[PDB]
RNA sequence: AUGAUGUCAUACUUAUCCUGUCCCUUUUUUUUCC
C-alpha cells in the first residue's frame, strides 16, 4: 500500500507452488447447488482433521460463495490448515466435481445424482 | 587503554621534552593526563624495560625473593630488572604450569 | 545445465563480430549479454555514450 | 506469599566437578524432599546441576538459605530456573488415553 | 538474496505503479512494447500529429484515432516465446 | 548549541549584522570558522556564508571563497564546496552569472580529492542547475556531466545519492535526450552492477518527463517474428 | 500527454453532481461538485477507479434521475494478449462495456 | 467496563490526589460530607451480613446493613449499602477497602450520594 | 552461562555450536557501550541470513520473556528482532507464532510507544509471512480458554488486516464471528471488527455495509456480553464513517432504539454510545425524532453513579445537544442544570480523560 | 524529508485539505527539506486527514500551527504531485531518544 | 599495485539528535438497591 520494501508473498507462491490439476475450467456460481455438496464438504474436511473445525468449514463455504473463485487462491488459504498436499487433493477433488454439478441442469453433481 | 598512536605520539614527545615535563606532553595527548603519560612511560614504553624471556637465572631469583618478600612487587622488582606486573605476571605463570 | 544451455547460446566472439553490422564496437564481455544483438546495435548508434572504463577494474576509481 | 519467580526447580553452579550424587542428594535434603536432580555432562555443563525438588516452599527456602553455601573451597551459586520453553510435544495419545482413563474412572461423561 | 529480491521489491513497486519502468531483467520485447504503447498514447494526445497522419494517409482523425487504439494492444508481434 | 532554533536565529543575524557592516570583515572571521573539527559548528558557518552573500551581493563574497579553496585543509575545501551549494540554491535565477566563474572549481573538485569532494561538488551541480534553467547555460552543465557521469558506480549511500539528484537536476536542465544518450550503452550490459545502476537511472528519467522521451528514443529494427520500427513517424507529408 | 495520467476522457453528468476524468489507461477519477450557501461552486476531493491492464476507449455520463451517477465505460484488457506467446488472444479479445456507479451516500465508485 | 477497572479507577483517583498535593479539604471525599453511606459490591455470594460487619466494623460502629438478595431465590445479588456512625469513618473505609481480595473476589467500596431506602 | 566456559572452537565440532556462542553477541547488544551496540547490530543485521532464523529466535525471545527486563533492553530488543524480520523475508514462516505470543504484550501497555514499535512490527510480519500464514497460526487463538490472549490476539488481527486489506480476511471474519458452537469465538470476531474500525479509521468505507452485516446478529443475541460488545463495535464504526454510511447502518436503528427502553445498566450505557454516534449521521427528519426521544433517558442518567456511564453521557450530550437541530431554550432550562450540579465536581477534574 | 532513508509516505491520492506544521518543523519543505523560495501549498490525503489527525505537523505529528509548502525546486522537478507526503511511520529516532530519557531522568 | 577477514581506534558524512509527549492499553465472576 504505502511499502516498497517487501515482496506480494501471493504472488511469489503464485509463481512457486505446485497446484492441482482441475484448476483452470473457470467456474460460475449460479449454476451450482451448493446446500448438495455442503454436507459433502463438512465430511470430507472433517475425516482429514479427525475432528470438526467450523471456521474452516464456514471459511471454504465463503471463499465459495463468490460469483467466479480463484482455485490457486483457495488452495492457498487451505495449505495452512490442512497439510498441503491434502490441500491439492481436496480442491483437486471438490473443482471436478463443481464442473459435474454445473453442467448438469439441476445444477447437482452426478456423485449425488447417483446416490 | 593505550593505542600505537598514542604510544608513538608519547615517545616522540618524550624524546623531544625530556622526563619531567610531563605536563606539556599531557597537553599534546587528547583524553591523557600527565599522571597517566608518566605512568605509561615508566612502566611499559621506555627502552631500559627489557621484553625479553626469562633466563632460568631470573626465574630462580623471581621464585626466592617471591617467597622471602611476599607480596612485596615494588620491592621484589628492582632486584631482578623487570617491572612489577611483569614480575607478577610470570609469578603466577610458574606457580600455575607447576600446579 | 540451463545456465549451460544459455552458453550454448553464447555467440563467438567472431559470430558476433561477423553478423553485427559494425565489428569494432564488438568488445569481449559483449557475447556475454542476454540479449547481445541489441547490445552491439545500441553500441553502434550514433551520439551515445559509453560506459566509465573502470567497471571491471578491481581497484575503486581515484583511490 | 510467595513472589511468583519463586520455583520447584533451581539451577545450580560452582560444584566441584565429578561430585558424588550421594553427598549431592543430602546436601539437598537439608531442606526437604527432592524430586529430580541433573548434573551436567558435556564439559560445557560441566559442574552444574538442575534440582527438582517436589514441594515448592522447601525450593524457596532451599534457595533462601543454602544461596551463600561454601563446600569444596567455592560458594555454590544458586538460581532460580525459568522453565519458559519446552523442549518436545505433549504426546497427545497417551494424554487422551489417561485422561480418558480419568472420565472411564470417576464417572464425569 | 538480501540486496537482490530487496530491490526487486522496490521495483516491482515502481513499475506496478509506474507501468514502463525496467530492471535489470527487463527484455528486448518489453522495453519496446512499453515504447510503442506510449507513442500511441501521444500521438493521441497531441492534437497535430493526428493531424499529421490523417493527412499523410487519407483517412479521419475518428478513423485514425480507432486505428491507433486498436493496434495498442499488441504493437510489436506477439510475446517473446 | 543543542537546539535548532538558535543556530538558525544566529546565522540569520550574521546576515544582519553583514547588511550593518559591509561584508568582508564578518565574511574574513567566517572563513575562520572552516578551520575548527565539529561539523556541525562548521555546517552551520557554511550556511551563514551562503547568506552573507545573498544579502550583500555575491560578486563581493565569490573570489575570497574560490580563493580560500587553495588553502590546503579538507574541512576548508568541503566548507566552501558546501558554501556554493546553499549560495546556489538561495540565489535562484541569479546564478547564471557565477556559473562561468564557478565551474572550473567543480571540475576540480569532481577529479578527486576525496568522497566527499565528490559528493558536494554533485550537490553544487544540481541546485545549480535547477537554477538556471531556462536561460541557456547549457555547455557548462554539459561539460559538468562529464565529469558527474563517472561517479555512477559508487557505493557510499551519501555518494550515489548525492550524484542521484545531480542527474535529475540535469535532467530537468539538460534535457531528457541528453540524459538518454548517457543512459543508453548500459541497460544491456553483460554484467548486472551495470544494468542496475543504469536502470535505476533511466526510471528517474522516465517517470518524469516520460512524454518528452516519444520524440527521442533510438530506431531499433525488426528482427524476425516482431515489427519493432515505428513507421507512423516517417509518413511523409 | 501521459498514459496512466487522466486528462484524455473527460464525462460529465447529466444531472450536474459529479465528473469524471480519465486516462487511456488505468486511472480515472471521480470529483463531486456542489453549491454552498452562496450558491458559489464547490468541489470536493477526488474519489478513483484505477483498474490495472485496461485501455479505454470512450467514457460518457449514463442519465439516471437522481440516483447514484453512473458512467459508462467502453474498455478491453491487454493483459492476456501481453501473456500469449502465440497471438490467439491477440483476436478473441474484445471488448466490454461497463458502468461504474457513484455511492454518494458511501463515498466510493463501485464497478 | 468491568468492575475490576472501576476499583483501578477509585485507587487511581486517591493516588493521583496525592501525586498533586491536595488538602485534607479539597479532597474529592468532601464533596460526599453528608452522607454516611459506602456501597460494597463485588461480594461473594457466601457472605452474610455477620461477615459484612466482622469486616468493615474495623473503621467505626456499623449503624444499619442492607445487602441487596434476589427477591424469588433470596440469595445475594452480590452487593451492600452500609450505614457508619460517622461520615469520616466511610472515609477512611474507602480508602482502605477498595481493593481487597475476600475469597479471589476482589471487593469494592466507594460513597453514595443521595440514598434511597428500600 | 554458556560463556563462561571457554574451550576452543575447533573442539566445539557442531558449527551449529559455534554460530551460536558467536551470535551471542546479543550480551554485547542487551548491555553494551554506544559503541559496541552499533558494532554489534550491523554485524547481527549482515549475518542475519547465514545465522538463520532458528538460532537467532531461540536465543532472542526468551531474553524477550525475562522478568526482569527493563525497558531500554526491551526496545533494543525488539528493534533487533524489527531488523532481522526485515532482512529474513520468508523465513521467518514457522516462528511466526512465537514472535506474536511475545509481541501482542506490547499492543496492550502503557508506554505509547510500545504499542506504536510492536504494531509496526506485527505488521512488518504480517506483511513477511503472508496471510495464509497469518490466519493458520492465529485461527487457535481466537477460541482460547484465556481472555488475555483472546484480547492480545483480537488486536494483532486487526493490525494484519490493517497490513493486508480488509477484503482479503473478511471470509475469515464473516466465518470466525458467525460460528454457532461457542460464544467466545462470536465475541472475540466482534472485538476484532471493533478494532479495525478504531485502527484503519477513515478506510472501512468501501466494506462499511460488508462489516456491519457481519456484526449486526449480534444486537439480538441472548448472551449479554456479545450484545453489549456488538453495539460497542456499532459505535466504532460509526465514528470512524463520519457523516457517511447511515443507509449502511439503517438495517441497525431498530435493534438499538428498543434496546434502548427495555434496557437497564450497562447495555444501556453501550447502546448509547452507539445511538449518540449515528444521531449525526443522520437527516434532520430523523434526528429530531431521535434525539427528542433520547434526551428523555439521558436526564435520567445525569444521576448515575458508574463512571463509565458518566463518561457515555458526556460523550453524547455533547453530540446529541449539539446540533443544529435544536432550541437553544430547552437546553437552558432542562440540561444546565442538573449539568452543572452533576459534573462539575472534583472527582472529574482528577481524573485524566473525563477532564 | 531528504535525510532519514527509514521512513515512508503515505502516498494516496491528494484532496483539497490544506496541510499544517508544528513550531518545530515551521518553515521546510516536506520532501527537498530546504529553507527557502516556498512556492506552493500541500494537500493532504482525507484518510490521512481524517478525525485526530486535523491540523496536525505533516512531519512531526504534533499541533499544527502553519501552512506546508513546496520549494521551488520540489516545484519544477514536481515531486509535489504524489500525493500525501505525511510520513505514517515513527522511526527509530523519536522512540530511540525517548527510551534513553526515560532512562536518565 | 589497492585481497577478504577483522571486536583497531582515528578521520569523515547526514543545516541528522538533544525537545519533543503519553488521550484512545480500561481488557474478568452483567449488576448502585422504591
Ligand atoms: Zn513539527
Ligand atoms: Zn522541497
Ligand atoms: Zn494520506
Amino acid at each position: 500500500e504505502q511499502d516498497n520494501r517487501f515482496s506480494n508473498k501471493q504472488k511469489k507462491l503464485l509463481k512457486q507452488l505446485k497446484f492441482a490439476e482441475c484448476l483452470e475450467k473457470k467456474v460460475d456460481m449460479s449454476k451450482v447447488n451448493l446446500e448438495v455438496i455442503k454436507p459433502w464438504i463438512t465430511k470430507r474436511v472433517t475425516e482429514i482433521l479427525g475432528f470438526e473445525d467450523d471456521v474452516v468449514i464456514e471459511f471454504i463455504f465463503n471463499q465459495l460463495e463468490v460469483k467466479n473463485p480463484d482455485s490457486k487462491m483457495m488452495q492457498i488459504n487451505l495449505t495452512g490448515f490442512l497439510n498441503g498436499k491434502n490441500a491439492r487433493e481436496f480442491m483437486g477433488e471438490l473443482w471436478p466435481l463443481l464442473l459435474s454439478a454445473q453442467e448438469n441442469i439441476a445444477g447437482i453433481p452426478s456423485a449425488f445424482l447417483e446416490l | 587503554v593505550w593505542r600505537n598512536t598514542e604510544d608513538e605520539i608519547l615517545k616522540a614527545a618524550v624524546m623531544k621534552y625530556g622526563k619531567n615535563q610531563w605536563s606539556r606532553i599531557a597537553s599534546l595527548l587528547h583524553r591523557k593526563s600527565a599522571k597517566q603519560c608518566k605512568a605509561r612511560w615508566y612502566e611499559w614504553l621506555d627502552p631500559s624495560i627489557k621484553k625479553t624471556e626469562w633466563s632460568r637465572e631470573e626465574e630462580e631469583k623471581l621464585l626466592h625473593l617471591a617467597k622471602l618478600m611476599p607480596t612485596q612487587w615494588r620491592t621484589i622488582a628492582p632486584i631482578i630488572g623487570r617491572t612489577a606486573a611483569q614480575c607478577l605476571e610470570h609469578y603466577e605463570f610458574l606457580l600455575d604450569k607447576a600446579a | 545445465s540451463k545456465k549451460k544451455l544459455r552458453r550454448m547460446n553464447r555467440f563467438t566472439v567472431a559470430e558476433l563480430k561477423q553478423l553485427v553490422a559494425r565489428p569494432d564496437v564488438v568488445e569481449m564481455h559483449d557475447v556475454t549479454a542476454q540479449d547481445p544483438k541489441l547490445l552491439v546495435h545500441l553500441k553502434a548508434t550514433r551520439n551515445s555514450v559509453p560506459v566509465p572504463r573502470h567497471w571491471c577494474f578491481k581497484r575503486k576509481y581515484l583511490q | 506469599r510467595l513472589p511468583p519467580e519463586v520455583n520447584r526447580i533451581l539451577y545450580i553452579r560452582n560444584l566441584p566437578y565429578k561430585i558424588t550424587a550421594e553427598e549431592m542428594y543430602d546436601i539437598f535434603g537439608k531442606y526437604g524432599p527432592i524430586r529430580q536432580i541433573r548434573v551436567g555432562n558435556t564439559p560445557e555443563t560441566r559442574g552444574t546441576a538442575y534440582v527438582v525438588y517436589e514441594d515448592i516452599f522447601d525450593a524457596k527456602n532451599a534457595c533462601d538459605h543454602l544461596s551463600g553455601f561454601n563446600v569444596c573451597n567455592r560458594y555454590l551459586v544458586v538460581l532460580y530456573y525459568n522453565a519458559n520453553r519446552a523442549f518436545q510435544k505433549m504426546d497427545t495419545k497417551k494424554k487422551e488415553e489417561q485422561l480418558k482413563l480419568l472420565k472411564e474412572k470417576y464417572g464425569i461423561n | 538474496m538480501t540486496d537482490r529480491y530487496t530491490i526487486h521489491s522496490q521495483l516491482e513497486h515502481l513499475q506496478s505503479k509506474y507501468i514502463g519502468t525496467g530492471h535489470a531483467d527487463t527484455t528486448k520485447w518489453e522495453w519496446l512494447v512499453n515504447q510503442h504503447r506510449d507513442s500511441y498514447c501521444s500521438y493521441m494526445g497531441h492534437f497535430d500529429l493526428l493531424n499529421y497522419f490523417a493527412i499523410a494517409e487519407n483517412e479521419s482523425k475518428a478513423r485514425v484515432r480507432f486505428n491507433l487504439m486498436e493496434k495498442m494492444l499488441q504493437p510489436c508481434g506477439p510475446p517473446a516465446d | 548549541a543543542h537546539k535548532k532554533a538558535i543556530r538558525r536565529a544566529t546565522v540569520n543575524t550574521f546576515g544582519y549584522i553583514a547588511k550593518a557592516i559591509g561584508p568582508h570583515d564578518v565574511l574574513a572571521t567566517l572563513l575562520n570558522n572552516l578551520k575548527v573539527q565539529e561539523r556541525q559548528n562548521r555546517v552551520c558557518t557554511t550556511v551563514a556564508i551562503a547568506i552573507v552573500a545573498e544579502t550583500c551581493s555575491p560578486f563581493t563574497v565569490l573570489p575570497a571563497l574560490m580563493n580560500e579553496y587553495r588553502v590546503p585543509e579538507l574541512n576548508v575545501q568541503n566548507g566552501v564546496l558546501k558554501s556554493l551549494s546553499f549560495l546556489f540554491e538561495y540565489i535562484g535565477e541569479m546564478g547564471k552569472d557565477y556559473i562561468y566563474a564557478v565551474t572550473p572549481l567543480l571540475e576540480d573538485a569532481l577529479m578527486d580529492r576525496d568522497l566527499v569532494h565528490r559528493q558536494t561538488a554533485s550537490a553544487v551541480v544540481q541546485h545549480m542547475s535547477l537554477g538556471v534553467y531556462g536561460f541557456g547555460c547549457e555547455d557548462s552543465l554539459n561539460h559538468l556531466l562529464n565529469y558527474v557521469w563517472p561517479n555512477v558506480f559508487e557505493t557510499s549511500p551519501h555518494v550515489i545519492q548525492a550524484v542521484m539528484g545531480a542527474l535529475e537536476g540535469l535532467r530537468v536542465a539538460i534535457g531528457p535526450c541528453r540524459m538518454l544518450q548517457y543512459c543508453l550503452q548500459g541497460l544491456f550490459h553483460p554484467a548486472r552492477k551495470v544494468r542496475d545502476v543504469y536502470w535505476k537511472i533511466y526510471n528517474s528519467i522516465y517517470i518524469g518527463s516520460q512524454d518528452a522521451l516519444i520524440a527521442h528514443y533510438p530506431r531499433i529494427y525488426n528482427d524476425d517474428k516482431n515489427t519493432y520500427i515505428r513507421y507512423e513517424l516517417d509518413y511523409i507529408l | 500527454c501521459r498514459r496512466i495520467v487522466p486528462g484524455q476522457f473527460l464525462a460529465v453528468d447529466p444531472k450536474g453532481r459529479a465528473v469524471m476524468i480519465s486516462a487511456i489507461e488505468k486511472q480515472k477519477l471521480v470529483y463531486i461538485l456542489n453549491r454552498d450557501a452562496a450558491a458559489r461552486l464547490t468541489i470536493s476531493s477526488p474519489l478513483e477507479a484505477h483498474k490495472a491492464n485496461t485501455l479505454v476507449y470512450h467514457v460518457v455520463g449514463v442519465d439516471v434521475g437522481f440516483e447514484n451517477p453512473m458512467f459508462a465505460c467502453l474498455e478491453m484488457d491487454y493483459e492476456e494478449a501481453d501473456n500469449d506467446p502465440t497471438g490467439e488472444a491477440a483476436a478473441n479479445t474484445q471488448q466490454t462495456l461497463t458502468f461504474y456507479e457513484l455511492d454518494l451516500g458511501l463515498n466510493h465508485v463501485v464497478r | 467496563m468491568n468492575p475490576l477497572t472501576k476499583v483501578k479507577l477509585i485507587n487511581e483517583l486517591n493516588e493521583r490526589e496525592v501525586q498533586l498535593g491536595v488538602a485534607d479539604k479539597v479532597s474529592w471525599h468532601s464533596e460526599y460530607k453528608d452522607s454516611a453511606w459506602i456501597f460494597l459490591g463485588g461480594l461473594p455470594y457466601e457472605l452474610t451480613e455477620g461477615d459484612i460487619i466482622c469486616v468493615f466494623s474495623q473503621y467505626g460502629e456499623i449503624v444499619n446493613i442492607n445487602l441487596v438478595r434476589d427477591k424469588k431465590t433470596g440469595k445475594s445479588k452480590g452487593f451492600c449499602f452500609l450505614c457508619y456512625e460517622d461520615q469520616r469513618s466511610t472515609i477512611l473505609a474507602v480508602d482502605n477497602f477498595n481493593g481487597i481480595k475476600i475469597k479471589g473476589r476482589t471487593i469494592r467500596v466507594d460513597h453514595v450520594s443521595n440514598y434511597r431506602a428500600p | 552461562d554458556k560463556l563462561l566456559v571457554d574451550v576452543d572452537e575447533s573442539t566445539l565440532s557442531p558449527e551449529e555450536q559455534k554460530e551460536r556462542k558467536i551470535m551471542k553477541l546479543l550480551l554485547k547488544i542487551k548491555n553494551g557501550t554506544p559503541p559496541m551496540r552499533k558494532a554489534a547490530l550491523r554485524q547481527i543485521t549482515d549475518k542475519a541470513r547465514e545465522f538463520g532464523a532458528g538460532p537467532l529466535f531461540n536465543q532472542i525471545l526468551p531474553l524477550l520473556m525475562s522478568p526482569t527486563l527493563e525497558d531500554q533492553e526491551r526496545h533494543l530488543l525488539v528493534k533487533v528482532i524489527d531488523r532481522i524480520l526485515y532482512k529474513l523475508d520468508d523465513l521467518v514462516r514457522p516462528y511466526v507464532h512465537k514472535i506474536l505470543v511475545v509481541i501482542e504484550p506490547l499492543l496492550i501497555d502503557e508506554d505509547y510507544y510500545a504499542r506504536v514499535e510492536g504494531r509496526e512490527i506485527i505488521s512488518n510480519l504480517a506483511k513477511a509471512a503472508g496471510l495464509a500464514t497469518m490466519i493458520s497460526t492465529m485461527r487457535p487463538d481466537i477460541d482460547n480458554m484465556d481472555e488475555y490472549v483472546r484480547n492480545t490476539t483480537a488486536r494483532a488481527f486487526a493490525v494484519v488486516a490493517s497490513a493486508l486489506g480488509i477484503p482479503s480476511l473478511l471470509p475469515f471474519l464473516k466465518a470466525v464471528c458467525k460460528s454457532k458452537k461457542s460464544w467466545q469465538a462470536r465475541h472475540t470476531g466482534i472485538k476484532i471488527v471493533q478494532q479495525i474500525a478504531i485502527l484503519m479509521g477513515c478506510a472501512i468505507l468501501p466494506h462499511l455495509r460488508s462489516l456491519v452485516e457481519i456484526i449486526e446478529h449480534g444486537l439480538v443475541d441472548e448472551q449479554q456480553k456479545v450484545r453489549t460488545i456488538s453495539a460497542l463495535a456499532i459505535a466504532a464504526l460509526a465514528e470512524a464513517a463520519t457523516p457517511y454510511g447511515i443507509e449502511s447502518f439503517d438495517s441497525v436503528l431498530k435493534p438499538l432504539w428498543k434496546g434502548i427502553r427495555q434496557h437497564r445498566g450497562k447495555g444501556l450505557a453501550a447502546f448509547l454510545k452507539a445511538i449518540g454516534y449515528l444521531i449525526p449521521l443522520m437527516d434532520a427528519e430523523y434526528a429530531n425524532y431521535y434525539t427528542r426521544e433520547v434526551m428523555l433517558i439521558l436526564i435520567r442518567e445525569f444521576q448515575s453513579p458508574d463512571e463509565e456511564m458518566k463518561k457515555i453521557v458526556l460523550k453524547v450530550v455533547k453530540q446529541c445537544c449539539g446540533t443544529d437541530g435544536v432550541e437553544a431554550n430547552y437546553i437552558k432550562t432542562e440540561i444546565l442544570p442538573p449539568f452543572f450540579k452533576h459534573f462539575w465536581q472534583h472527582r472529574m477534574a482528577l481524573d485524566r480523560r473525563n477532564y | 524529508a531528504k535525510h532519514h532513508p527509514d521512513l515512508i509516505f503515505c502516498r494516496k491520492q491528494a484532496g483539497v485539505a490544506i496541510g499544517r506544521l508544528c513550531e518545530k518543523c515551521d518553515g521546510k519543505c516536506v520532501i527537498c527539506d530546504s529553507y527557502v523560495r516556498p512556492c506552493t501549498l500541500v494537500r493532504i490525503c482525507d484518510e490521512c486527514n481524517y478525525g485526530s489527525y486535523q491540523g496536525r505537523c505533516v512531519i512531526c505529528g504534533g499541533p499544527g500551527v502553519s501552512d506546508a509548502y513546496y520549494c521551488k525546486e520540489c516545484t519544477i522537478q514536481e515531486k509535489d504531485r504524489d500525493g500525501c507526503p505525511k510520513i505514517v511511520n515513527l522511526g527509530s529516532s523519536k522512540t530511540d531518544l525517548f527510551y534513553e530519557r526515560k532512562k536518565y531522568g
